[PDB]
C-alpha cells in the first residue's frame, strides 16, 4: 500500500513541476497545456479516492478499537481494516490495476519530457506527443469503463466526469 | 421461541409494513415527476 | 509554504491593513504581537517568530505620496509588524517613473525578508486597478520580481474599477496594467466593485460609507482565501496546490471569487453548492460556461452527504462545463475558524474560470477606442511624453488584450484543439 | 406541496394568528419553535426547517392602521416564526390606495419566502370581508398575486358579514370585493357570521364573548380543512387533489362548511354523515341541490360499515344532487390528530356547492341597488372620487355579479348544458 501511494503521489508533484515550467513561457506549447490539464484532474482524483476510503474507514477502526475490552474483535477490525483498503485500491483486480500503472507511466515519460527542452519541441517531440495523447485517451476511458462497488462515494465521483461525458466520448 | 426470535432481529413484519408503505403526502411529489424516462432518474427521487 | 504579501497604493494598503487586522482577530494573538496564553491550528503561516510570544507577520507595505498611510500608521495594529519598511500624480506613467528610479532600495527592502526567508513560496500583491500611484508603479514592480524570480509564484488581488461612472485616462491606465498581469503575472484574483456595490446596496440601504463595508466582504474572501493553508487541511494547503487545477493554460488564469451569505448584520452543503453556482450569489458581476471550478467549505460536516449533494448537483443540470474536457466543480472541506465569533457557521467560496470577464475586458476596449480617437483624454503630460514620445506602446497593449479576447472567444467554442 | 398563508386585516390576521396557535397545539412542538423530543406524522407541511429542532412556520402577516396587530405581537406564539415581516378609513377604496403604493415592498417580502420555498402548492388568504382596512388592499393584493403567478393556487378563508344589523358602504364593499373574488381568486371558502352567531347561542347563551367562541369553531374547521395533508393520508394530500372534484366549473367554486357537535363545551360514521347533511349542523346557513359533497372524518374507523352506510345515505334519499351530471357525496378518512387532549374522537367535515348563497348574494344585491338608489351611503369621501371620478366600475361590479346569480339560477335547473 505504501509502494503504490507513494508512485501516485510522486507523480502529482512532478506535474506541479511541468506546470510551474510551462507558466514562466505556439502552437506546441499550448496542446502540452491542455494535456498537462486534462492529465492533473484523474491523476489528482485517483490520489483523492484513496484518501476517502482511509479517512471513513480509520473511523470504524478506531472506534471498535475503544469501544472493545476483548482481543479478538480487533484483531477482527485489523483483517476488515485490510480487506476494504485493499479492495478500493484495486489492486486484488487486474485489469484496473494494469491501467492505472500505465497512466503513471505516461506522466513520468511526460514529465520528463517536457522538462527536457524550455522551447517548443518540434524536433521528435510531435512523434512522442502524439503517441501519448492517443495512448492517454485510450487508458483513461478504458479504466473508467470498469469502474463504471455498491458504495457510495465510489459511485458519486464517476459521475462527476458524465457531467459533460468527456470519458465516453474519448 | 422460534416466532419470537422472527419477529424481533431478522423481524419480517417490519419489511412487510414497508413494502404496503412503498404504495400508499410524500409520494404525490414522487408520482409527479415520473407522469412528464431513465432507471436512474427514477434511483435520484426515490433516495431523497 | 511561507508567502511574503506585498501592498501598495491607496487601496490595496487599505487591504493589506485589513486583511492583517482580521488574520490578528483569526489567530489567538494580540494586536501588539503577543500570542494568547489561553492558547492545535498553526500560527506560521506567514509569521516571523521572535521570542516574546511574538509572531511578527511578513509583509512589505509601500506607499507614494501618502495620505491614508498615516491614517494607517497610528494604529495600535502598527505594533504587530512594521520592520521599518516606510518609503515614500494620478497616472499610470507617473507610478511607473517613479517606481523606475527608486526600483533598487525597495527591492533591497525585498531581499532583506528574502535572505530573512528560509522557506518562501510566493509573494501576494494587494494592487489596485487606476488607484492613480498604485497603477504603473504595481506593474514596474511586478515585472522586476518576475525578473528576479522565475522561481516564485505571484498572485494578484486587484480590483475591476468600474462604478458606472472624472478621471478620462482610466482605461489607458488599466489597458496597460492588464498588460503587464496577463504576461507578467501567474495568479489574477479579480473582483468588480460594481458587483459589491450592489451587494452592499442589497444588504444595507447604504451609498456613502460602501468603503468600510467593502472591507468587510473583502476580509471575509481572504480570509477564506487562506483557511486551508491558516489552519491543517489536507490539499491546497499549499498556493500551488491550490492553483494547479484552476488554470487549465496561463491565458486563462483570472480567477471568481463567492461568498454565500448576502446579508451579515439545517442548511446542507448542497444548498450552499447550488447557490454559490447562482450569479447573484456571486460576487463579480452567446452563452458563457466555467472552464473550471473549485469550492470551499468550512463549517458542519455532514459525512456522507457530501457525495450524496455531489449527485445532486450533477443531475440538478444548472451548469455545463467547457465541451472540449473534462472540468468540474471540484469539492473542498476546512475547519471553521476557531478564537472568534462568527455569524453563519457555514460558509463558501468558490474559484473559477469563467469567460464572463472578456466582456469587462471588451468594454474598457471599447471606453479606450472610443477616447483614444477622440482624442482629448490622454491627458498629455510630461511623464507619458518622456516615456513614450509616439504612444505606440498602448497601442501594442491594446493588440495584445484584443489578441487575449480572440484567445477567450476561441476557448469559449467547443473547438479548441487548433491554436487560436 | 408547500403553502405560504397570508394574512391580512384586523380578523384574518387573527385566524392567522389562531390557526397557527392550533397547529403548534397539534403537532409535537413548543410555542417558541422547539419540537418536543417525546415524539409518524408529517410537522413540514407549511415550516421552514431551523436547526434547533425548529420547524418555522411559512407565514406572511400584513397589517394597515394596526391596533389588534399590536396584541398579537406580545404573544409567547410571535416567537414561533416571524421573520420580521411586520409592516404598516374603513372603506374598500382606503385599502386599495394604500396597498396602491406599497405594493412592491410586501410583495418583495413575498418574492423573499418565495424563493426560500423550495416547494410550492398554493397560497392561502386569511381574508375579512367588510373589514375595513382589509377590504380593497385584499382584492388588490389578490389582484397582484394572480398577475404574478398563473402556475399557483389561491384559496381565501373570507367571512360573509351578516349579523342582522352603522356601516352604510357595506353591500358596496361586499359587491367589489365578490367581484375580485370571482374573477381572481381559484378557491373561495365562505362562511356566515350570522350562522356561527346561531351556534354559538345554540351552544352557550353568550352574547357579548361571541369572538373567541369563534375562533375555537373556526379553527376547529380550519384543521379538519389540513388534517388530511398535515397527517399522511392517502388522496387530497395536496391541496388540487381535494379542491378538483369540488369545482365542477370556476364560476362554482365556492365551498360550504361543516362540523358535527353542536356543543364542544357507538355512533356511527353514518350518523355524523346523515346529520352533516342537515342543515342545522351545516356551518353556513325553488328547492336547492347540491353540485357535488365531499365529506371527511377523522376518528373510530369501521372497516367495513363505511360501505354500509353508504348503501344507507343512499336508500335513505335525504340529498337528491345536479340533474344534469354524476354529482355524488363522497367519503374520506383520516387519522383522528395526537398530540392533543381531545372531546369528540368522532368529528366531520364537509365541503359542498350548493346553490343556497345565491340569495345571500341577492341579499347583498337589493341592499345595494337601495342604497345606490337613495343615495347618500357612498360616502362620497376623496378616496373614491380618485379611484373613479363616475363611479361605474361599482355598477360594473353589480352587473358582473348579476350575471353570475344569473348563472347560479341556470345551473340550478335541470338543463345547464347550454350556456348560460
Amino acid at each position: 500500500v505504501f509502494k503504490y501511494l507513494l508512485s501516485v503521489r510522486r507523480v502529482q508533484a512532478e506535474l506541479q513541476h511541468c506546470w510551474a515550467l510551462q507558466m514562466q513561457r505556439q502552437t506546441d506549447a499550448i496542446k502540452w497545456r491542455l494535456r498537462n490539464h486534462m492529465a492533473f484532474l484523474v491523476d489528482n482524483l485517483q490520489y483523492y479516492l484513496q484518501v476517502d476510503v482511509l479517512e471513513s474507514q480509520f473511523s470504524q477502526l478506531l472506534h471498535q478499537i475503544n469501544s472493545t475490552r476483548d482481543f479478538e474483535s480487533i484483531r477482527l477490525a485489523h483483517d476488515h481494516f485490510l480487506s476494504n483498503l485493499l479492495a478500493q485500491s484495486f489492486i486484488l483486480l487486474k485489469p484496473v490495476f494494469h491501467c492505472l500503472n500505465e497512466i503513471l507511466d505516461l506522466c513520468h515519460s511526460f514529465c520528463s519530457l517536457v522538462s527536457q527542452n524550455l522551447g517548443p519541441l518540434d524536433e521528435r517531440g510531435a512523434a512522442q506527443l502524439s503517441i501519448l495523447v492517443k495512448g492517454f485517451s485510450r487508458q483513461s476511458s478504458l479504466l473508467f469503463k470498469i469502474l463504471s462497488h455498491q458504495i457510495n462515494s465510489d459511485l458519486a465521483q464517476l459521475l462527476l466526469r458524465l457531467d459533460y461525458n468527456k470519458y465516453y466520448t474519448q | 421461541n422460534l416466532m419470537q426470535t422472527l419477529k424481533k432481529d431478522y423481524r419480517l413484519v417490519e419489511y412487510l409494513q414497508a413494502m404496503r408503505n412503498f404504495f400508499l403526502d410524500t409520494m404525490y411529489d414522487f408520482y409527479t415527476s415520473i407522469f412528464d424516462q431513465n432507471v436512474s432518474f427514477l434511483n435520484v427521487q426515490l433516495q431523497e | 509554504r511561507e508567502i511574503i504579501t506585498l501592498q501598495l497604493g491607496q487601496c490595496g494598503n487599505q487591504i493589506g491593513f485589513e486583511f492583517w487586522k482580521q488574520l490578528c482577530a483569526e489567530h489567538g494573538i494580540s494586536p501588539e504581537g503577543i500570542v494568547e496564553e489561553f492558547a492545535t491550528d498553526r500560527k506560521d503561516v506567514f509569521f516571523y517568530q521572535a521570542d516574546d510570544e511574538h509572531y511578527i507577520p511578513r509583509a512589505v507595505l509601500l506607499d507614494l505620496e501618502p495620505r491614508v498611510i498615516h491614517s494607517i500608521l497610528n494604529s495600535p495594529y502598527a505594533k504587530l509588524y512594521n520592520p521599518e519598511n516606510i518609503y515614500l500624480g494620478n497616472n499610470w506613467a507617473s507610478g511607473f517613473s517613479q517606481g523606475e528610479k527608486i526600483h533598487e532600495d525597495i527591492f533591497d527592502i525585498i531581499d532583506r525578508e528574502a535572505d530573512g526567508s528560509d522557506s518562501l513560496e510566493g509573494f501576494v500583491l494587494c494592487h489596485s486597478i487606476a488607484g492613480g500611484t498604485g497603477s504603473g508603479l504595481g506593474s514596474y514592480l511586478l515585472e522586476r520580481l518576475n525578473d528576479r524570480y522565475p522561481k516564485k509564484l505571484v498572485q494578484t488581488y486587484s480590483v475591476f474599477p468600474n462604478q458606472d461612472e472624472d478621471v478620462v485616462v482610466q482605461p489607458y491606465n488599466s489597458l496597460l496594467t492588464l498588460k503587464r498581469l496577463t504576461q507578467n503575472a501567474d495568479c489574477v484574483v479579480v473582483l468588480d466593485n460594481t458587483a459589491l456595490n450592489r451587494i452592499a446596496t442589497d444588504r444595507l440601504h447604504i451609498q456613502n460609507p460602501s468603503f468600510s463595508q467593502i472591507n468587510q466582504l473583502v476580509s471575509t474572501i481572504m480570509s477564506a482565501s487562506t483557511t486551508t493553508l491558516r489552519y491543517p487541511g489536507y490539499m491546497n494547503n499549499d498556493l500551488i496546490g491550490l492553483i494547479a487545477s484552476l488554470i487549465p493554460t496561463p491565458r486563462l488564469h483570472f480567477l471568481m471569487t463567492g461568498y454565500t451569505p448576502l446579508t451579515t448584520d439545517k442548511t446542507t452543503v448542497l444548498d450552499v453548492m447550488r447557490r454559490l453556482l447562482q450569479p447573484k450569489n456571486v460576487m463579480v458581476s452567446t452563452n458563457h460556461c466555467y472552464i473550471a471550478i473549485l469550492n470551499i467549505i468550512q463549517g458542519e460536516v455532514d459525512p456522507t452527504q457530501v457525495h450524496k449533494s455531489l449527485q445532486r448537483i450533477r443531475e440538478r443540470k444548472l451548469a455545463n462545463f467547457i465541451p472540449w474536457g473534462p472540468a468540474s466543480i471540484q469539492v473542498a472541506l476546512s475547519r471553521k475558524s476557531p478564537y472568534l465569533p462568527s455569524a453563519h457557521r457555514v460558509s463558501g467560496l468558490m474559484m473559477a474560470n469563467h469567460t464572463s470577464i472578456s466582456s469587462l475586458f471588451e468594454r474598457t476596449c471599447r471606453q479606450y477606442d472610443k477616447l483614444r480617437k477622440r482624442e482629448a483624454f490622454l491627458e498629455q503630460f510630461r511623464k507619458e511624453d518622456m516615456f513614450k514620445d509616439n504612444f505606440d506602446e498602448m497601442d501594442t497593449s491594446r493588440e495584445i488584450v484584443q489578441q487575449l479576447i480572440d484567445e477567450y472567444h476561441a476557448a469559449t467554442r467547443p473547438d479548441y484543439i487548433s491554436w487560436g
